[PDB]
């Protein structure tokens, strides 16, 4: 039974770009605080460069008919073509809109597309139109369907512009096909179980020590290491990690045992990885290869047959439970186990070892939305302020 | 009317005011009497 | 009949001429004096 996309579900809007006669899929991205202007980040190069879907995921708020929206502006359903959808950016909590301003890089008609605090006004609402002749107004929106969006206020099409030197999104009368791929569905989500994209804390067997990085002394070269600390570090923002799956679609599904995923330190933005000396080290987004940054949770420390199960397009079984479940983490390729040095504010270093110690169990504790957003804002402010200071120093 | 206001805004986006003012500012060449006493008539089918 | 026409000519913006097309057109006024130039030049005006 083919699924139909619906509100309260988390989706990414994808568009295709033909560069060097090669198609690159891009998701519409927009950083909440700072640059309100939307942009695109590559999702086709996931193997070499991880995609940041946290700024590409949107939530469908409401799907009202044209008459109803007109009347109310004058004052869990099912999507049908010919409705107007309200897209809310999951991270920032702001709504997609036509900014009514224009950089006018190509022409004067096209406007900019950004994020708006207020829903009131026709800028936030976008009408869904069927881009396939096999679809008619009133038909159920399909997951695999390809869409074209028209802004209520501007009556422009959500257009990816090749005319600019860099790929850009603008509201133009030229139309561009947008494919929308689900991330997760809220109703089928199970409370207390690990799902993709969560910001979580890796807590050791005693709950007392948590995997973290050194304290901030203004040097990323020394922040790059990873180790175990206890105390206020557990409630601080240095021990928050984002578990990002390797699949673009249905990335918010329930995590399963032996599922490849990449860990990202929220505060620093670097991805956990393994060097040739078998010691863990944080490295940058650009060079975060899958063969170095992928890890899998396993139920038992012993070498049980993990096997290969075909990945499914659904939320899936809730195999990992927060706190209750005990997880064992290994690199996908080497198969070593993350473990402490056995030589101990514990400040014990963490290593990548073949047989591993017996007490390598790490549970999972979920972080709150406020605390995750604060860490994201902290990183996005550190980057900008360091750029500003470097410019002043130059 | 929202649609009327929208159409007017789109039309102003299509045509800047300054271009209208400049085209209005452009002037004509007028016929003058030639030296024999005949007014030379610039053909307006080939002119502004 | 005005709303439909403006929507169609704005869906297909090449109807507005190269100057007002907007992918780098000079503009309405610039095209105005350019056509003045063409009008004075005999080669660009007539078949020749």
């Amino acid at each position: 039974e083919i699924q139909f996309l619906r509100t309260d579900d988390e989706v990414v809007l994808q568009c295709t770009a033909t560069i060097h006669k090669e198609q690159q899929k891009l998701c519409l991205a927009a950083e909440g605080f700072g640059n309100r202007l939307c942009f695109l980040e590559s999702t086709s190069n996931s193997k070499n460069v991880p995609p940041d879907l946290s700024i590409c995921t949107f939530v469908l708020e409401q799907s009202l008919s044209v008459r109803a929206l007109q009347e109310m502006l004058a004052n869990h359903r099912t999507l049908l073509y010919g409705h107007a959808i309200l897209l809310r950016h999951s991270y920032s909590g702001m709504y997609l809109c036509c900014l009514s301003t224009s950089r006018s890089s190509t022409d004067k008609l096209a406007f900019d597309v950004g994020l708006q605090e207020d829903t009131t006004g026709e800028a936030c609402w976008w009408t869904i139109h069927p881009a396939s002749k096999q679809r008619s107004e009133g038909e159920k929106v399909r997951v695999g369907d390809d869409l074209i969006l028209v802004s209520v206020s501007s009556e422009r099409y959500l257009h990816l512009s090749y005319g600019n030197g860099s790929l850009h999104v603008d509201a133009a009368f030229q139309q561009t096909l947008w494919s929308v791929a689900p991330i997760s569905s809220g109703s089928e989500a199970a409370q207390g179980y690990l799902i993709g994209g969560d910001v979580l804390r890796l807590l050791h067997g005693h709950m007392d020590e948590c995997l973290t990085v050194p304290s901030g002394e203004h040097g990323e070269e020394q922040r790059r290491t990873v180790h175990y600390e206890g105390g206020a570090v557990s409630v601080h923002a240095r021990s928050l990690w984002r578990l990002e799956t390797l699949r673009v679609a249905w990335s918010g599904s329930h995590i399963r045992w032996g599922q490849p995923f990449r860990l990202r330190h929220v505060t620093t933005g670097k991805y956990l990885s393994l060097m040739e000396d078998k010691n863990l080290l944080l490295m940058d987004k650009e060079k975060a290869d899958v063969k170095s940054t992928a890890f899998t949770f396993r139920s038992s420390k012993e070498k049980l047959d993990v096997g290969v199960r075909k990945e499914v397009d659904g939320m899936g079984t809730s195999e990992i439970k927060y706190g209750d479940s005990v997880c064992y983490i290994q690199h996908v390729d080497t198969g070593l186990w993350l473990t402490y040095q056995s030589v101990d504010s514990i400040q014990r270093k963490a290593i990548m070892h073949h047989e591993g110690h017996m007490d390598d169990g790490i549970s999972l504790s979920r972080s709150q939305h406020e605390e995750s957003r604060t860490a994201r804002v902290i990183r996005s402010t550190v980057f900008l302020f360091n750029r500003f200071i470097r410019g002043l120093d130059a | 009317k929202g649609e009327a206001i929208r159409i007017r805004s789109i039309l102003r986006s299509l045509i800047p005011l300054g271009d209208l003012v400049g085209v209005i500012s452009i002037a004509f060449q007028m016929p003058t009497i030639a030296k024999d006493g005949n007014v030379v008539e610039p053909d307006m089918s080939a002119g502004f | 009949n005005a709303n439909v026409v403006v929507r169609l000519l704005i869906r297909r913006p090449e109807c507005f001429g190269p100057a007002l097309r907007g992918e780098g057109g000079n503009g309405l006024l610039a095209a105005m004096e350019e056509a003045i130039k063409i009008a004075e030049d005999p080669s660009r005006d007539g078949p020749s």
